[PDB]
């Protein structure tokens, strides 16, 4: 009884247990201009070779943009229900298996069976209506 | 629950990996912000497809 | 025991090394909830529109005239409740 | 009748001796194993839904503000929702 009991448990427990070309965008370019006198950014390529500095800088401006545009259209964090999603496509699965049966059904079971019967009443008919005329 | 370059020899694979990580958002940076445009959309999408 | 014991006790050179570990974890989890964000929008919509051409859809299904699937179910449905109706009355 | 009975009893007795001493010792530890493991599954359940010494110096300071703003600008539930991708993409094959 125990066991049972532990089983719902169990589940959620083994669910978690189980050639630097930088195109930098233009609205970044936007911002790092209308920044320019505040952001003292050095080239990202000095000597032919790729400054790392600059490009971390880089990246920690796109990251301001992006904690701008979160706070504006994001502000309680969207969550994707994860259970919700795997619901919906192992019932949908479940549709697809049942039209699948049910053709396969029709198909092998119900035209077979009704095809032979056609087929024996209609020998049946020109067998006995040939002995009676003679003639096809 | 609760929830060369002088550097340790445990790390070499953060350090090493890093810039490319930071190339590629940078470049992504449009879509990450259209992406985010969309997030008060998700409930609606959600129903349609319901439906 | 020995779960018991765990969840009672538990469950209950430059210094640079750390904060890339840090830097490079934290921008790869960015980097895939945005994508799944983004999938999720695409998804409903196609979804939406694979249903809705279904149902708006005209075909030659059988005989000489064009219908819809569900005008021509409900064609062949209403044949054989009158097919039955015609049976009960014998 | 009395000889061929006997011998099935002791049988049945000795497999029963063999039992008890084993059952015993799990069915004292049960109670709190199982208010143990419950309360634990259900917390983890709510988680689910120059000089190169300068060079390297300079290159902290930035980082320490990469780190901070990462920190910021992460939902709680990134992780979450970065699972649900593949979830995603299969539901739309299956329509």
């Amino acid at each position: 009884q125990m066991l049972k009991e532990m089983e719902k448990e169990v589940d959620v427990v083994d669910a978690v247990v189980r050639n630097a070309t930088l195109n930098i965008p233009n609205l970044l370019i936007s911002r790092i201009e209308s920044e320019m006198h505040r952001l003292q950014m050095d080239n990202v390529y000095e000597a032919g070779k790729v400054n790392l500095i600059t490009v971390v800088q880089l990246l920690n401006e796109a990251l301001k943009l992006v904690s701008g545009e979160r706070s504006l259209y994001d502000c309680k964090g969207v969550r994707l229900d994860l259970q919700y999603l795997h619901g919906k496509a192992k019932f949908e699965s479940e549709v697809l298996t049942r039209l699948r049966n049910m053709r396969h059904k029709i198909k092998r079971e119900d035209l077979v069976s009704i095809e032979k019967i056609i087929a024996d009443r209609e020998r049946e008919w020109e067998r006995k209506w040939e002995k009676i005329l003679g003639k096809c | 629950l609760a929830q060369n370059l002088p550097i340790e020899a445990s790390y070499h694979r953060f350090t090493a990996e890093l810039l490319p990580l930071a190339v590629n958002f940078i470049e992504k940076l449009e879509i990450y912000i259209k992406t985010i445009q969309t997030i008060p959309k998700i409930p609606d999408c959600a129903s349609n497809m319901d439906n | 025991i020995a779960f018991n014991q765990i969840y009672a006790n538990e469950f209950q050179m430059s210094p640079m090394g750390p904060f890339f570990q840090f830097v490079h974890q934290s921008l790869s989890t960015c980097f895939k909830e945005l994508e799944s964000i983004a999938q999720f929008t695409e998804t409903s919509e196609n979804i939406v529109d694979v249903v809705r051409e279904r149902h708006q859809s005209k075909e030659k299904w059988a005989g000489s005239t064009i219908s819809t699937l569900c005008e021509k179910m409900k064609e062949l449905r209403q044949s054989y409740e009158a097919f039955q109706q015609s049976s009960l009355q014998d | 009748r009395d000889l061929t009975l006997l011998q099935r009893e002791e049988r049945l007795r000795d497999l029963i001796e063999k039992q008890d001493e084993v059952l015993t010792p799990v069915v004292t530890s049960k109670d709190p194993f199982k208010d143990n493991y419950t309360t634990f599954a259900t917390a983890l359940d709510s988680t689910r839904h120059g000089n190169r010494h300068r060079y390297l110096e300079e290159l902290q300071k930035h980082l320490a503000i990469t780190k901070s703003l990462l920190e910021e600008i992460m939902p709680s539930h990134a992780s979450e929702n970065a699972e649900s991708f593949d979830t995603i993409k299969d539901l739309e094959n299956i329509v």
